[PDB]
């Protein structure tokens, strides 16, 4: 491999490439970083800890004009795989994690094209804060979010944007989480209803603050209540309605208050069952709790 | 069905001389050709691949060329460990292979006239009903030599076998033995037997004969 | 950013990131310390630990990283990886799980006058002594004690961040409010050493009241 | 790391030559290698027989395709050759070799391949002949200012025979010709030394011929 | 001037920790191995994991690191970081948690004569398939399998260390004074065996390892006190139903079915402990 | 050993691990990939995650790492840190919540011909759709999709070492029986980029649950409760114990619901057969 | 990390870290005196006697020593007869009756 060994030497050694500096002619300019998110699989939503665990592939696209080359001058090479530590990176992190894992999991190679475009698709396992609305549990739906920003770079330095796709020579932004219809296996308890993506900009914040800009990918997910229905609600509802049979029992049977207090004990066992499955939040009483 | 032809079938040379070996393909094979070196009693060793690229560890004096029907293996300065048999190997997109006939490279020395001897069959052999008559060409260079038999001054052919040693380590010449086998009756029927040697170092053909 | 590269090479020539910035022997480095509460994750009573997500806010002057913007194409500020510069060793002393430092080093912002601001994220599990007498109708007083691990008061002097509140900053729109706890008070105090080896502390207090609806319904 | 041949060194005519090649510190299930057989003979030079892939794909010399079967054994990491209807033309040194495949990408055409043999075995000589084990017959080649004399070793099988002179005392000028296969199917050679003529009537010359398969030891005194 | 610095420079200015200490490629390095168990931390039946604390004594010879104390002022030992010397790279093969190496990279001790000693401590979580048949009156046979992660048997081989009397220590060593028995598990036996395999021609290069077989015994006192004895008494109570009168106020079925309910409670209790 | 030191100094003098280990940029790297399943650690039906211990054998030729053994004292093979050379970046595409790529950078065995064998261990946590219809008598089919993350089929080509995964060193599992295992290579080319095929190798395992645990702990108690439920109708009414018996059976089932929920898979993809039986028993008591 | 340090190890470590892993800064004086006060989470194996539980008394220990250096090359001595409990946080479950370093 004389050709791209020579090319890497030309780009990084001969031209003195510096990964600490942004790819901008002047400091006042900003780098446009286009972000997309693919959801490989929704791992879980733990209600008690209020944590959403997801597997997501983050597509970063930006331009680095320092890494341009003439393809025919280097044996027609059009693309290079390089380690991410060799090049400048738009350090995007998940702001709303709740375990300290801000960064992507696997730092894969960047793909650098001869026209200066840098493509980078790191995968990641993220654990994010998703506050839980227990009001209609187990018939509830949740509204989780994955907020991506850069703590190293502000809006002054980089401009976050959504990935743009093309169809019939018409460009459109990718305003949703990407899900492969073939390769995606649905979660066993949560069905995705909506999955938008939004570039959120704060006019109140200054430009040189990290909180000015972010890209948020939301997940509206409906619980599939079949397990809870079958295992709690039908037994609980039937046992609760069971107490009405004491009125049809004669007083000479001597087994009225025993039946009723047994029904109360069974309800208490069900309350013990539910006590471990939800957080002790005070926003609302759960529907099953009601 | 590509056939490879090497040239020369035998290349005398000496240390320090520039050596060239040619290979030629019946069809156009682009640069789908490799060159191998084989020492005596050893497996071949790959020298050049893709007709111009040198394998790792090979000395840099070896070079290869050719991008068509004709290819070259060049030794810039022949080293004493470069005396070996060289083969050109043609491959295709599939693992279907053909090889050249091979090119032997010997240390070159001075032209020597053969020492010619003739040996009749022994009495013990004649007791067995066969007659083997040998004649020997000793210490002669190069390998080009012709040997004939004559029976009562009548030429023979098709019944003599030729056995040859390799180059001697020191003086780098060859030794050759030509053996004629006959039945006892045919041996007793004809009187005079001789062998006839023609060699480039001999001004005229050289005959050794005997009578019984 | 050729001008930025030249400025960086000028600044970091002969610069030792392990050496505390003191132009003269006896000069103290003043560090302003503040805290932004991004989330009150939990208060585990079994483990007696408060889990919080925060951003620190550390401000100090490093005289070695000063320059004239007119001589460097008007560059009045830089964003530099935190490991490249000297940092005060400010840590959470009262951590519960043994993790003292920040979650991500990120970058410092260096101004032309040598001022350095650093706002690293931190996931902190701090020890909190639980007052169990009135549980679940209880309020807790959980502190976060921040201080330099190594340097003494004669080297690094701490103070509360402002510019002036002595409080934890909670952004109003973006605060993840806890479903079980309500923040009553959130002050910050500078504790001077008792009575060198002496050291200051910056203690951020969180007085939080539990919201007992679950226990009313279920018990 | 190494390839090692194995199999019988003698096959009678019309029988199947069976050879095996074993790998040392290496597996046969590799996608960038074919495993092949190459026979060398003095009259045909180097000649590739067949090659096989670890998935079972096989390629054959067109001349030898009908008589050749190349097979694998991945459990033992071996690959074997079977050449049926063997005749005298198949007497040769059979090497097992690793045909090393390189792959290349062409725009709009997919994969194209290049090959070279980068690993060989030692080479197993196989001789095809119906002859039976037999000891040699030694005949003196007595001399007629330098004379020649020798010993003619005839009608033996199989190789080798070691010829020494005066129990190894005489070595200078000693030349032992390679064996030549006669039409009868047995081997013959001569071993000759040249000496001064004046020493013919004064010096004793004895040739010691040793043939191991027959355990034949002959000490023939050569004199006039 | 500290003679240790001169000795270190003499031994390590021209030294390759990536190459085995063999004068020829086909020579084998012999490793003397001892495994000392400090604590048996636990045996998780649900995860089928044995957690133990050990330290491994590993001795070998490095001819490149040979020196005489006379040439260096009487130094008989030199401590250096283990990363500066070649190591046989011994790992626990049957770990369950993915942790192959040792817990603390301690210094190697280089003695005069070329003898190198390495005594790192380790915490190991190993696979132990739990034989459930007689739980809680069960005994287990947990393996600890040590091998070189890099080198085959022809490159690095193992021998057991000997004590001061010259007897081979073919077992797990335990310091009796410092040993505190696990609360639930008693270590009855711990033989060690050096196994060699894959030595056939077709099998390729030979392989070897060292297997220690901790035969451990459970102490079932907790299950006897808290589960089995109460369950036996409550399950014997149903026999009392035969003596109550067969009238309205006998409460015979009360006794029997409530014993069944208590046994259901015991099923819930036992489900939290048994293997799965 | 000094020969090996000199050799390693020579080979890595101007070596580049960034650069692919070929001689032309038009060459394709051939990686032979084999999977050895050491252990099936656990199947999590709730989160649908199968965690396994594997060895991921990878074999490929490095054309800048050849030498003649005769020039180096007959050294024919050496051991090199894997971080010092180019490696294929095999990634578990269907990783659930584990590591995506190999994180244990064990040493590679390098032969003088350029052949490299690297057999790192890994803990693969792969998302596996769990069909709970026949639980605890259910049969699962768990795949492990492996591919070069950043290299397409035109630059790095991957092929399986064998038609099946290597189960020779497989530890016995106390919960599952692997009935079948098989590895398939797939190539996918998109219309947008018809010159960059994308390759993967998927190793699928078909595993049958051993149901004795759930039969003993779950099914038999419900069977007893269900059986006992019919015999209250043989009790006389005058004894005043019919409601006591039936209500106590109901209370026993209610307590047993703790065992059910802690043991049964808490997923809503379908109703487990054991859950159907539980509901049947509850409804009929 | 730049200087030589003693390799103190907790000999009765159960499942935590054997040695110091939090490499905090050393205070170096011009006389060559070095003070290094790293933190640690010690998980120590200790024989627990449950005969009198919950009225039980537990005597637990922490054995510390230089793992690879013997007394002839590195000597360790206690700073004080007792552990320093001046900054000890009150436990809601245990009362430390006695403490002593030997
Ligand atoms: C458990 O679940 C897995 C899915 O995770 C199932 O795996 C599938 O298994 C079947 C075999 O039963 C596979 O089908 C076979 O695919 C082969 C490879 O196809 C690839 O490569 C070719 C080029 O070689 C491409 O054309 C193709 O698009 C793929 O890229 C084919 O070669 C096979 O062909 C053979 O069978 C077909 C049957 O229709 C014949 O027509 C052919 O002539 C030939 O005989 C075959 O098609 C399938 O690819 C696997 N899918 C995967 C791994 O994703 C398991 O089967 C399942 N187990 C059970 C018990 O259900
Ligand atoms: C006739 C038979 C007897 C009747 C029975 C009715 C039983 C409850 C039905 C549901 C009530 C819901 C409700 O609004 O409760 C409120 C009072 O909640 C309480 O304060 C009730 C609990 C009191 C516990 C004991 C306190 C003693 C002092 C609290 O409501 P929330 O928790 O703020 O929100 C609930 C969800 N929502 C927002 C959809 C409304
Ligand atoms: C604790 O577990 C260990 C490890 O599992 C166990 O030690 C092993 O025991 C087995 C036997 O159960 C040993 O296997 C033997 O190996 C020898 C060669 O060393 C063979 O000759 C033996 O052959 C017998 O078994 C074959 C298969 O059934 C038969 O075909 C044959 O005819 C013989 O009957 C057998 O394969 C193994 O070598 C040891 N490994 C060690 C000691 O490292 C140990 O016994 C267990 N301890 C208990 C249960 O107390
Ligand atoms: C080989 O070299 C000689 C000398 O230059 C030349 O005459 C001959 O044509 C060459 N052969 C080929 C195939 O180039
Ligand atoms: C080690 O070197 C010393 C001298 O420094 C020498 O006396 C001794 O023989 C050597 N030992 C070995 C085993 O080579």
């Amino acid at each position: 491999l004389n050709e791209e060994e020579r090319l890497i030497r030309h780009l990084f050694q001969e031209k003195g490439y510096n990964k600490e500096l942004r790819p901008v002619a002047h400091k006042e300019e900003s780098v446009d970083v286009a972000l997309a998110l693919t959801l490989s699989n929704l791992i879980s939503l733990k209600e008690v800890e209020e944590t959403l665990t997801t597997n997501v592939w983050i597509e970063h696209g930006w331009t680095d004009n320092r890494l341009k080359w003439n393809a025919e001058e280097f044996g027609n090479i059009s693309v290079l795989r390089l380690p991410p530590d060799m090049v400048w990176l738009p350090e995007i992190v998940l702001e709303n994690n709740n375990d300290g894992s801000f960064q992507i999991s696997y730092s894969c190679n960047v793909l650098v094209y001869h026209y200066g475009f840098v493509y980078w698709l790191p995968p990641a396992i993220f654990r994010s804060s998703c506050p839980i609305s227990v009001t209609y549990f187990p018939f509830d739906w949740q509204n989780c979010s994955l907020k991506f920003s850069s703590l190293k770079y502000t809006a002054k330095e980089i401009t976050l944007s959504l990935k743009q796709d093309a169809k019939e020579n018409r460009t459109y932004p990718v305003e949703w989480i990407i899900i492969d219809p073939e390769g995606f296996t649905e979660n066993g308890e949560w069905e995705i209803v909506h999955r938008p993506a939004r570039v959120n900009v704060d006019p109140r914040a200054p430009l040189d603050s990290p909180s000015r800009q972010d890209i948020t990918f939301y997940l509206i997910i409906r619980r599939k209540p079949l397990f809870y229905i079958i295992n709690i609600l039908v037994p609980c509802v039937l046992i609760s309605f069971m107490v009405n049979l004491v009125f049809y029992l004669p007083a000479d049977s001597g087994e009225k208050t025993s039946v009723a207090i047994s029904v109360l004990l069974a309800q208490s066992v069900f309350l013990l069952l539910i006590s471990k499955r939800l957080p002790a939040t005070s926003m609302a009483i759960p529907l099953i709790g009601k | 069905d590509i056939q490879m032809t090497q040239s020369p079938s035998l290349l005398p040379a000496s240390v320090g001389e520039r050596v060239t070996i040619t290979c030629q393909a019946s069809q156009d094979i682009n640069n789908y050709l490799n060159w191998y070196q084989q020492k005596p009693g050893k497996a071949p060793k790959l020298l050049i691949y893709d007709a111009s690229k040198l394998e790792t560890g090979v000395p840099s004096r070896f070079s290869g060329s050719g991008s068509g029907t004709d290819f070259n293996l060049t030794i810039s300065s022949l080293q004493p460990e470069d005396f070996a048999t060289y083969y050109c190997h043609q491959y295709g997109n599939l693992p279907v292979h053909t090889f050249g006939q091979g090119t032997k490279v010997e240390i070159k020395r001075t032209v020597a006239a053969p020492s010619v001897f003739i040996f009749p069959p022994s009495d013990e052999q004649l007791k067995s009903g066969t007659a083997s008559v040998v004649c020997l060409l000793n210490n002669f260079y190069p390998r080009e030599a012709k040997v004939q038999w004559k029976v009562d001054n009548a030429l023979q052919s098709g019944n003599s076998q030729e056995s040859v040693t390799e180059q001697d380590s020191k003086d780098s010449t060859y030794s050759l033995s030509s053996t004629l086998t006959l039945s006892k009756a045919d041996y007793e029927k004809h009187k005079v037997y001789a062998c006839e040697v023609t060699h480039q170092g001999l001004s005229s053909p050289v005959t050794k004969s005997f009578n019984r | 950013s050729e001008a930025e590269g030249r400025l960086r090479e000028k600044l970091f020539s002969g610069y030792d990131s392990s050496v505390r910035p003191a132009r003269e022997v006896g000069d103290r480095v003043r560090v302003s310390v503040g805290l932004i509460l991004a989330q009150l994750i939990s208060l585990n009573e079994k483990d007696e630990e408060m889990s919080t997500k925060v951003y620190l806010d550390l401000e100090w002057t490093d005289y070695r990283l000063s320059w004239d913007p007119a001589e460097h194409d008007g560059i009045d500020s830089l964003r530099i990886t935190a490991e490249s510069v000297w940092l005060p060793d400010v840590v959470l002393l009262n951590n519960n799980d043994g993790n003292f430092d920040v979650a991500l080093d990120i970058s410092v912002v260096v101004s032309s006058d040598g001022s350095v601001r650093w706002q690293p994220p931190g996931i902190y599990r701090s020890s909190c002594s639980i007052q169990v007498t009135y549980f679940p109708f209880d309020w807790q007083n959980c502190t976060m004690v921040f201080s330099s691990y190594s340097y003494d008061s004669s080297e690094v002097s701490l103070q509360t961040g402002l510019g002036g509140h002595q409080e934890i900053h909670i952004h109003e729109g973006t605060f993840i409010e806890n479903g079980q706890w309500e923040i009553i008070h959130k002050p910050s105090r500078l504790i001077q050493p008792p009575g060198e080896g002496q050291r200051q502390e910056v203690i951020f207090y969180l007085i939080i009241r539990r919201k007992p609806l679950f226990y009313l319904v279920n018990v | 790391v190494q390839l090692q041949e194995s199999g019988p060194g003698l096959v009678k005519p019309s029988e199947t030559l069976s050879l095996t090649c074993t790998l040392s510190d290496g597996s046969i299930s590799v996608s960038t290698y074919y495993w092949g057989w190459v026979r060398q003979s003095p009259e045909k030079g180097l000649e590739w027989i067949a090659s096989i892939y670890y998935t079972g794909d096989s390629y054959y010399n067109p001349s030898l395709k009908s008589r050749v079967t190349i097979s694998l054994d991945k459990s033992k990491n071996q690959f074997s050759l079977r050449l049926r209807s063997v005749t005298a033309a198949d007497t040769a040194v059979y090497f097992c070799a690793r045909d090393h495949r390189r792959s290349f990408w062409g725009s709009g055409s997919g994969y194209n391949y290049r090959y070279y043999f980068d690993m060989w075995g030692q080479g197993t000589l196989v001789t095809v002949s119906s002859a039976s084990t037999k000891g040699p017959s030694v005949f003196p080649l007595a001399p007629s200012g330098t004379a020649a004399l020798g010993c003619l070793v005839k009608d033996y099988f199989p190789e080798p025979v070691t010829v020494s002179w005066n129990s190894g005392a005489l070595t200078s000028g000693v030349h032992t010709f390679p064996a030549v296969l006669q039409s009868s199917g047995l081997y013959s050679l001569s071993s000759v030394v040249t000496v001064p003529s004046s020493s013919l009537g004064t010096q004793t010359y004895i040739c010691n011929v040793n043939h191991k398969p027959s355990n034949t030891k002959v000490d023939k005194k050569v004199e006039p | 001037k500290n003679e240790e610095l001169r000795l270190y420079h003499h031994l390590f200015n021209n030294y390759d920790p990536g190459s085995r200490p063999v004068r020829e490629p086909e020579d084998t390095v012999t490793i003397s191995l001892k495994v000392t168990l400090t604590n048996l931390i636990s045996l998780n039946e649900k995860e089928e994991t044995l957690t133990t604390s050990v330290w491994i004594g590993i001795d070998w010879q490095d001819y490149r690191l040979n020196y005489s104390k006379d040439d260096f002022g009487g130094i008989e030992t030199l401590r250096v970081p283990s990363e500066l010397v070649w190591l046989p790279e011994i790992v626990l093969e049957n770990n369950i948690d993915g942790q192959f190496g040792v817990a603390y990279d301690a210094n190697v001790l280089v003695y005069e004569g070329g003898s190198v000693t390495w005594l790192p401590p380790a915490i190991y979580r190993s696979v132990c398939a739990v034989e459930v048949t007689y739980f809680p009156f069960d005994w287990q046979n947990c393996s600890l399998i040590f091998r070189s992660q890099t080198y085959n048997a022809e490159e690095v081989e193992f021998t057991f260390a000997v004590d001061n009397d010259g007897k081979t220590i073919n077992k797990i060593d335990i310091d009796t004074e410092a040993y505190t028995e696990n609360g639930e598990w008693a270590i009855d036996f711990c033989p060690g065996v050096i196994r060699r395999h894959h030595g056939g021609a077709t099998d390729g290069p030979g392989e070897t390892d060292v297997i220690y077989s901790l035969i451990i015994r459970r102490k079932p006192l907790f299950y006897v006190i808290n589960i089995i004895v109460p369950c036996v008494l409550i399950s014997g109570l149903v026999l009392l139903a035969y003596f109550l009168p067969a009238q309205a106020g006998g409460q015979k079925c009360t006794v029997s079915i409530n014993v069944l309910l208590a046994q259901t409670v015991f099923l819930f209790l036992i489900a939290q402990k048994i293997p799965e | 050993s000094e020969h090996e030191t000199r050799l390693v100094a020579k080979l890595f003098k101007d070596y580049s691990s960034v650069v692919r280990p070929v001689e032309d940029h038009r060459q394709v790297v051939e990686v032979t990939v084999g999977l050895q399943l050491i252990q099936l650690i656990n199947v999590d039906e709730v989160n649908q995650i199968v965690t396994t211990n594997v060895r991921l054998k990878q074999q490929w030729v490095d054309y800048n790492l050849k030498w003649n053994p005769d020039d180096y004292g007959g050294v024919k093979k050496i051991h090199i840190p894997s971080e010092k050379i180019w490696r294929p970046d095999l990634v578990l595409y269907n990783n659930a919540d584990g590591d995506f790529a190999i994180v244990k950078f064990t040493k590679v065995l390098l032969q003088y011909t350029g052949h490299i064998t690297w057999t790192p261990p890994a803990i693969f946590k792969s998302y596996c759709e769990i069909i709970v219809t026949h639980f605890p008598f259910d049969e699962q089919n768990c795949s492990m999709k492996l591919g070069t993350w950043t290299y397409d089929g035109s630059v790095v080509a991957i092929n399986p070492e064998s038609d099946q995964p290597d189960l020779s060193n497989f530890m016995e599992s106390g919960e599952w029986v692997i009935k079948e295992s098989r590895g398939w290579k797939h190539s996918v080319t998109y219309s947008c980029c018809p010159d960059t095929p994308y390759l993967d190798i998927t190793y699928h395992f078909v595993m049958q649950r051993l149901p004795l645990y759930f039969i003993v702990n779950v099914i038999i108690p419900c069977l007893l409760f269900s059986f006992l439920t019919g015999l209250v109708f043989y009790l006389p009414t005058d004894s005043g114990e019919k409601m006591t018996l039936s209500i106590s059976v109901l209370l026993s089932l209610t307590v047993f619901l703790l065992v059910i929920v802690e043991l049964i898979p808490s997923t809503s993809s379908a109703v487990p057969l054991i859950g159907k039986y539980m509901l049947f028993t509850m409804v009929f008591v």
